[PDB]
């Protein structure tokens, strides 16, 4: 089992509302190695600078479940986007399968009382790693309706 | 074709709106942001819904009334409508010697009467080209001497061909029913039509 | 009280709970237990519930 | 088989119709693209619903209410029902003489009265063939000499043979008791029964 | 067994129906086809619902009341009702010597009195058989001398066996409680149970 | 446990039952067949479901009633509740001379008196054995000499074993306060307690 | 930290409670079973919850209020109340001197004052222990001498370590908030803010 | 864009806010433990939701407010709501001079004021940053000499970067209208608009 800091399990223990982050640095396709991007994204309520990187809050919604058990099999994570973003939705339509098996690299990341970070973890002293892999595929889905609402999801998956 | 109304057929007084209810209806792909940030696409059209309530109807002003609307439900046609709420005459002239350049999409629109109207067209009156039905709403005028600047609310459907005309007087939605389906009416022991409404929605 | 119980299936989300899935197990069963077991010298006896008149 | 109404029975008042309510029935598939346009689709029949309400109810009115509607159950019948505001006589004279050309499946009549019948049927009236029993409301008429051109809500559920005959007055509604599977009347201490409403939907 | 009532129970004035609902209850398979026409196919047998609602009981009489029917409740046989706004003695006489002959089955019913009864069964009222515990109603009446052809609304349940005598007065309806799972009584302040309701059905 | 009443604490008139609820639950599975004969299967107990209701309380008489009920829920005991519409004394002497004989185990009880009793039960009163809490109604009695009849709606729950002893007078439910889970009492600004309600049931 | 009331802020005479409801919630695994037998089995920890509702609320007050509701909100501590009615101060002395031995678990406790507190606390009044949060109910109380035997509705949470000491006053419910997530205050044109109310409940 | 009031257009004195309802939502994941412990999860923001409701609206109120709202819908700009109760001028003097250190991402801005402010913020006012449109409320102030300690409800949106100026006076909530989608107003017969809401969410 992980063990965590112990200042961790202290701020679990005494603090009850916890407020989380999860932090997602995304890799960019690029049409030769010589270049390489990252795309940042959380679900926090705003921008959070961890280890220098500028994750923006924008566009992420939610995220699946990450589960596992004694039996080794491919593991899979799907997150959602909003659509009504341009910029993902472009990228999703026109460039949806250029990214297939790019990496991401989800951090589960407790923001203290103050902006700062909680170190979790205890080898970087950092967020504890919630999931590591590589997108397989996406899908948008636009529905709209004639009276009310619609709707407007980018669904990503990954293993 | 025509819905009855006092202005069409005097004869009958209790036709006439007792309350309408003009409701926006356009849809658009809302989405909440976590960071606060609210972001709406505008895809599918806007259409004017037009809810109708008329008073107590005698037997003689119900049949007419519904004669009318029968013969809407069999020939299938359109069923314009006056409101006349938005009937003030506040543009006199004939409005044929009127252009509209070409070229024109969005809300704002540029229309040259070369002195011709008489009267200014203030923000929330009515509006409606002569080719497309289409009625949209002046949110804000502004002229320079014959030119005259008018800004809609929804986005001109049709890019302007040179040759559409201004309507600035009666304009008439191009609308259909929405209780067709179940639509019932109670005769009283005093012998009047009570709780007649009608749910009308504009149609392209 | 303190039963010993083996994981199998931990799945984390973003909420913070955590669905557990544990495995029981029978008694000095594991590699690292001493198997050696000594209470199997008295063999259960047979069923003959019935007698005659 | 009629519905007790105080023209055949006046002697009892209380099996007057204190409210009727004529439900027009035309379920449509009725679908709106974002386009703005509002597009239907009709395969199902038109049927005329009536529903009728009734005041307390002394002894021997109801008796003879329920012994009517046991007739009806019993016998399987259809009942008739007459509605006093439709029953304006304009259309006056032999019915016999008209001729209906053949071949009419449209929701038009064209027949040639032969100048046996004075007067003339006014829009929004009830009209009935003679060998169907499906029940037409009038939504327009126009008249070219003894030609008439009469105009149908319901399309012409049956193709004119030729020896149909139209129907102006005492039309009557084939109608077939709904509601009937739990139908029940409460009992008063005071004598009067209470609560009795009949839901009747035109069974051609 | 014998519900309890002012006619069997006199000294017990607070029993006695404050309002009675004879209901019909009888199950069809109704189809609404897409021509108009409603096809309906009777199946399942027909029953008379009675709820009975009862006045301010004071705590003698909702004693007794629900003694009895707590005996209902454990003997587990029939509870018989007599409904008084039927129990007008319309019919004199012994109906021991009537004879109705054998094989007869529908609404249709024929029996010879033989010159015994001495009055006439008009419609509305109730009849009985007395072997078949089933309650019909009649609908229709027409005698030619000692001859009585009489109409039924329920088709005779079973075939007349040539034994069969009629019961024109004292009919009680075999009927069991719908209410048992859960009733309960409320004692006000005043002193009197507030609210006692009965809803019974007719079995077989 | 004994629920506080104005009979054991009359200085807190407030404790007093402003209207209780005697509910006969039973319940069965109810099956109605399509050929008319309605069908009933028992299976699980029958329990006495006893709702109190209470005026505005004065915070000594809250004080009182909380104190009690959480001792109830602190000992886990059993409510004792006594209704006293069902307290009229009939039988009166020794139940310790009365023999009851054994193996009776249906819905009926038979008892030899020994002639030490005087006075006989009403239909419908409060009857209870004394090894067992259930309280059982009599539905009907019978005399014949000493050997009295008593019929008892709830079937056995007990069957006798020749010890027990019949319980007319001072009968008290067994009852486990439901409701009990979200159990409160809003104080209003004018110092009274409101809002209070117990809903017991008979945990025999 | 603390709710403003008027005894912390006696300048604001609009915070305080206009009714508080003091709800008793003790989740069980309740069963009922076919016999008649209800057992419940207690696993789930007990919590009060507290429903303040508060009077008409004049800006600078609802200012102050909401001020310190946001300041919980952010600093994210528990939320300590003071209910007034249970504010009767009818224990006198320092509590410092109590000693309660150690090695006591369950509903009862045994504390020794050593002649230092005067004054009984009587039934349905509060108690908590000095370490633990923990808000108890007296429900029965027996003294002999100095050592007093109280009896609490709640199980001691915790087993007292001889070092706790009683707290008969000032004492504070540690609740959190739970309309936190859609808290509105709506204000009128009379100028005050109308139906502001708290659903509080215990933490811990 | 501002949202019309008296205090910019008096002259229609209908556009004044009947009452205003300042929602707190802060979406939460609220989790309460078997132990009596309950534990909340915060990651979505927190925005101020505004409800407005109007009387009935004479033509030109009715018209203006049209305008404003439907140039709103044009453009997509973001509708300003000021709010009478929260203008109330404490701190007075140049906000410019006034320096914030960066790096602050908590719930707590210090800044020093430079002694160039008069007068200090009272606890549960608003309080807005330059750079940034979302609103804060003031939930504690403490000042040692010229540093100001001001503690905001909502958790600080942005990270100061040591430019932003503090805002006390003239705060404007950057609002995006809800309900947008079916807005309507029904014109009643005697001149009057009624039914209209104004559902507005902080869209920063």
């Amino acid at each position: 089992m992980k063990k965590i800091l112990d200042s961790a399990k202290n701020y679990l223990n005494t603090h009850d509302k916890l407020k989380t982050a999860c932090l997602i640095a995304l890799e960019l396709p690029s049409s030769s190695g010589s270049a390489a991007t990252y795309i940042y994204l959380t679900d926090y309520f705003r921008d959070v600078t961890y280890n220098g990187i500028l994750y923006r809050s924008g566009k992420v919604k939610s995220i699946s479940s990450h589960k596992q058990n004694r039996q080794l099999s491919i593991g899979s994570l799907s997150f959602t986007i909003t659509g009504t973003a341009e910029d993902e939705v472009l990228k999703l339509v026109q460039n949806g399968v250029s990214f297939l098996d790019r990496g991401i690299t989800i951090h589960q990341a407790i923001i203290n009382e103050e902006g700062n970070i909680l170190p979790v973890d205890p080898d970087t002293d950092g967020p504890l790693l919630f999931f590591r892999g590589r997108i397989t595929g996406g899908g948008i889905k636009d529905n709209v309706n004639t009276s009310g609402i619609g709707t407007s999801v980018i669904t990503w998956n990954c293993s | 074709m025509r819905l009855p109304d006092p202005y069409t057929n005097p004869e009958y007084p209790g036709l006439g709106f007792e309350s309408v209810n003009l409701v926006d209806n356009d849809p658009m792909i809302r989405d909440e942001l976590p960071n606060g940030k609210v972001k709406e696409v505008k895809i599918s059209a806007q259409y004017w819904g037009i809810n109708i309530s008329y008073p107590e109807l005698f037997p003689d002003e119900y049949a007419f009334l519904d004669s009318r609307l029968l013969e809407y439900k069999r020939t299938g046609d359109y069923l314009d409508v006056l409101l006349p709420q938005y009937e003030a005459f506040r543009v006199r002239g004939d409005t044929k010697s009127v252009t509209i350049p070409a070229g024109q999409k969005g809300s704002q629109i540029i229309l040259n009467t070369n002195g011709t109207l008489t009267g200014q067209p203030k923000a929330g009156d009515l509006f409606k080209l002569s080719t497309h039905p289409k009625v949209y709403k002046i949110t804000n005028f502004s002229s320079s001497g014959n030119v005259w600047n008018i800004s809609l609310y929804p986005d001109l459907f049709i890019t302007t061909t040179g040759s559409e005309k201004p309507v600035f007087n009666g304009i008439l939605f191009r609308t259909k029913l929405m209780n067709g389906d179940s639509f019932g009416s109670t005769l009283n022991n005093n012998g009047t039509y009570s709780g007649i409404s009608l749910s009308l929605r504009e149609s392209l | 009280k303190d039963k010993f119980f083996l994981v199998d299936e931990v799945e984390n989300t973003r909420d913070g709970k955590i669905n557990l899935v544990l495995q029981e197990y029978g008694e000095d069963v594991f590699i690292n237990s001493e198997q050696v077991d000594n209470s199997g010298n008295d063999i259960p006896d047979i069923s003959n519930n019935v007698l005659p008149p």
